[PDB]
């Protein structure tokens, strides 16, 4: 089985250093793996089901 | 004050009829299932042994 | 509950619709006119710039001369209000070359229903609606829908709908007793405009044989041109059309139409 | 002006409840399924 | 404002083998029969009349649709399936999904049409219920109306027939695309081309003449880009036209009868609801159209 | 509720000259190229595609845009009104030429096809052009063109082959438009309109091999019957067009050219930016409509 993403509102966490450098070049030519961009209409928490 | 009085009346008697067709619906939606999982008598008994 | 519900429905104000004023000569308008009939108008020239011409589906039939075979209830009513026609026909001179060349149909713009017309002896008034549903001007506020004969409207019918029904309007040229004369019906279907065009040539299949054999000894490229459908508002769907009987005359009345307008379409 | 009022019903009021197991949900619109899984030994 | 959804009972339940095309075509459009909320299968499917034990009516199916309205997925549940439907004038959000993908942009011109790229693909089936619901797709109207010109052009030399490369294929600036028919029934189809027949003889009755004699002046002496459609060689038959005087006075009791007759070709040329869209982004696949019928 | 204002700030300011001309067109209707309320002044007027024009060029961008009002020209910055579909309004009638809107009509949007001292303002001070497009009433927009269509097909007529154009006869019936019991003058010495003169004529010789090719393979028991009385308004000679000169790959070709244009100049003449004037004075220039698109 290979661990997927999901969108479930998990507590998230706040690290003291930064993240946003580079990521704009990085959606298009893929650094990492594993990632669902949200524009700001539909970037919130969904609504949790079970 | 009686056409203010004349209006209150309805709109709530309207929703003392929507809330009465959901005790209304809870007796039907039951007896909708129970009628589902109803196999009649002449099949059943001699399964049932 | 009640307090969730009391707020929640204030917030919702319906938009008003349009009201064109209208000022008619008396005598091409009858004081005899049921409230919620449809309109058109005529503006061909300009040089008098004062009154306007207003033409009902009735004062319509006396202008045309369709006969009472394929209109008879309407003949016996558009007689007892106009009984030569003179009234009307006085001002148009041109009911005989308009009908020749193909040119009537790119002057009539439709109105919609009637909303309220204050009969007078010399100048009559009239408001009529163009958009929205068709309401009173005044304090008795009463819903005013849109009638039309049983004459005039012809129907076209598992047929799954949306949340829409038109009401159109053809208008058709042609010859009776070797003389241009038009005729005009009302159709009623929500079936989207790529199947009432291929509908409307199967209501006139014994009309195109009856011309083009009847004017082949000569013909000219300016009788070419048929007809002309507009789109004069929606029905909601589910709403019923009602019977009704006027001093007699079966009248259709309908109930929440809003209306609207379209441009003519040549169809053949 | 004379009036009727209907006869008002309850559910729980009435003896088709002995055919119901009967616990209030408070977000249903919250859930996909539920499931009951038996586990049936059997004897020899 | 205006609070819409609908959503669909399944009447028994559905697999988790066909639960995996309804989840994956989330956020598409199907049509639905009656403006209800609660509903049954038996309305979302487009192929209530696209059936597999029967030939199709890729016409019929286009009929259809003007009529019914238009929804679209959000959710999809094991047992219900939840959706919104589309008012007549209401801005909403609409995805790119579509398989034969069609890049889109800001100000657009969108198109509903029938699944003719593929049957098998656009066809999911629910065999828990002994129904198949049947997507529709959406199409820029660049290729909106060059499969209707392909689709027409096919059901005439089909009849003469009865070649295969240039009847079938569809031709988007670029490339082809083959089109999935195979087994029709064109019934209802050549009534469409009995109401081209009408429009067109009438268009070769009220030739203009001066438009005839450009021709003349063009095909032979300079070299237009299109036309390349012709030869050097003009038709002998435009010559055969050509001998009658000019007529100034009456190149335009010829013109303006011919110009009424193309406002009728909007009346056999017509495609289903249109989506006018205003704002669309490239790595979301999100616009966000404007739906008005007719 | 809502709210709807389109500011366009500016780089320099206007001077006296360049803004008493936009004070006089204070009420007007122009294209924009999206709804942001912060735009500059390359995104309004017809002069992003027009400023060689074509007409089909600029017929393509109205019915694809969203066009707004004019309502105050302060000295630093213009400021627009958006036009929702169906939302009432206030046009002052301003445009150049005059032609005396009549009330109760139909008002349609159409490119600007005379002269540049009419249609454009040329602002110094920001080095850019406004466009205004051309608010005719309906009628005469498809009449005021079907006239001088047919005066461009003489243009070209009489520049190979003089003896069969007259002066006489070509510039008196195509310079007077009889409409609403008035003429109206027009100023013609042609560039818009160097396509349309094209793609008729281009379609003008398809159309008698088109309408025979087609009447060949639809005969049958089944015929609809109304072809059987529009068989004979096509002309003798055209009845006699022996399509062996031709070969079936060169037909093919012949029909997907043929049927393209039939759509594609009746589609220009069917689209809607169009309002519906219901109230009007004739010494004020006021009126109020309604939108409605495509």
């Amino acid at each position: 089985m290979e661990a997927t993403l999901e969108q479930r509102p998990f507590p998230y966490l706040a690290t003291e250093a930064n993240l946003l450098t580079q990521i704009k070049e990085s959606a298009a030519d893929g650094l990492f793996k594993s990632f669902q961009l949200l524009l700001g209409k539909d970037a919130r928490e969904g609504s949790v089901r079970f | 004050f009686t056409e203010y009085a004349g209006a209150i009346k309805t709109i709530t008697s309207a929703l003392q009829f929507g809330m009465d067709a959901l005790e209304r619906g809870l007796v039907d939606t039951v007896l909708a299932v129970k009628l589902r999982h109803a196999p009649p008598v002449f099949i059943l008994k001699t399964l049932g042994d | 509950t009640v307090g969730s519900l009391h707020e929640a429905l204030r917030q919702a104000p319906f938009r008003q619709p349009t009201y064109g004023d209208f000022l008619v000569y008396s005598q091409t308008f009858s004081p005899q006119e049921p409230l919620g009939t449809f309109l058109f108008s005529f503006k061909q020239e300009d040089n008098g710039s004062s009154m306007d011409m207003l033409l009902t589906p009735t004062s319509l039939f006396m202008l045309s001369g369709m006969e009472a075979a394929k209109a008879p209830q309407t003949h016996k009513v558009a007689g007892v209000w106009y009984g030569s026609g003179s009234g009307l026909a006085d001002f148009i001179p041109n009911l005989s070359e308009l009908m020749d060349t193909g040119e009537f149909h790119t002057l009539l713009t439709p109105v919609g229903p009637m909303v309220q017309s204050v009969h007078s002896t010399f100048v009559t008034k009239v408001t009529s609606a163009m958009k929205g549903v068709g309401l009173a001007r005044d304090e008795p506020r009463a819903h005013v829908g849109l009638t039309l004969p049983c004459d005039m409207l012809v129907d076209l019918d598992r047929e799954p709908a949306g949340l829409n029904v038109t009401i159109y309007a053809s208008l058709v040229y042609l010859r009776v007793n070797q003389r241009p004369s038009m005729a005009l019906t009302f159709f009623q279907s929500g079936k989207g405009f790529a199947e009432v065009v291929a509908m409307i040539k199967d209501h006139f299949t014994d009309v195109i044989r009856t011309k083009y054999i009847q004017l082949r000894h000569e013909l000219y490229i300016n009788r070419l041109v048929f007809g002309a459908v507009c789109t004069l508002g929606t029905v909601p769907f589910d709403s019923h059309p009602v019977h009704q009987s006027l001093n007699s005359l079966p009248v259709l009345v309908f109930a929440n139409f809003e209306a609207a307008c379209g441009p003519w379409t040549v169809f053949l | 002006v004379y009036t009727n009022v209907v006869e008002f019903v309850k559910f729980l009021e009435t003896a088709l409840a002995a055919a119901c197991v009967n616990t209030e949900f408070k977000d249903l619109r919250r859930m996909i399924d539920g499931k009951i899984q038996f586990k049936i030994s059997m004897p020899t | 404002a205006l609070d819409k959804s609908i959503v669909v009972n399944l009447t028994s339940r559905l697999f988790a083998d066909e639960l995996a095309a309804l989840q994956s075509k989330i956020g598409s459009v199907l049509p639905l029969g009656d403006c209800h909320r609660l509903q049954n299968i038996q309305a979302l499917g487009l192929g209530c009349v696209c059936s597999r034990e029967t030939s199709p009516d890729y016409i019929q199916i286009m009929q259809y649709l003007s009529k019914c309205t238009l929804a679209v997925l959000e959710e999809v549940r094991p047992d219900s399936l939840r959706l919104t439907r589309m008012d007549p004038s209401d801005n909403l959000q609409i995805k790119n999904v579509y398989a034969p993908f069609f890049q889109w942009d800001s100000n657009t011109q969108l198109a509903v049409l029938p699944p003719l790229f593929s049957r098998k693909d656009s066809t999911i089936v629910l065999e828990s219920n002994g129904f198949d619901i049947v997507f529709p797709m959406v199409v820029p109207q660049q290729l909106g109306h060059a499969i209707l010109q392909q689709l027409l052009v096919y059901h005439i030399y089909s009849k003469i027939s009865a070649l295969d490369l240039y009847t079938t294929n569809v031709s988007f600036m670029g490339r082809t695309y083959r089109l999935d028919v195979d087994n029709t029934d064109p019934r209802t189809a050549l009534r469409v081309l009995d109401d081209l027949s009408m429009y067109l003889c009438i268009l070769s009755a009220l030739v203009p003449r001066g438009c005839l004699r450009l021709l003349t002046a063009l095909v032979r002496h300079d070299r237009h880009p299109l036309t390349e459609v012709f030869e050097g060689v003009v038709p002998d038959e435009v010559t055969r036209i050509d001998l009658d005087q000019l007529s100034v006075p009456d190149d335009i009791t010829r013109m303006r009868v011919m110009f009424s007759y193309l406002q009728s070709l909007s009346s056999i040329f017509n495609l289903g609801p249109r989506l006018h869209v205003y704002a669309y982004s490239a790595e979301t696949l999100a616009a966000s159209c404007w739906y008005s019928p007719r």
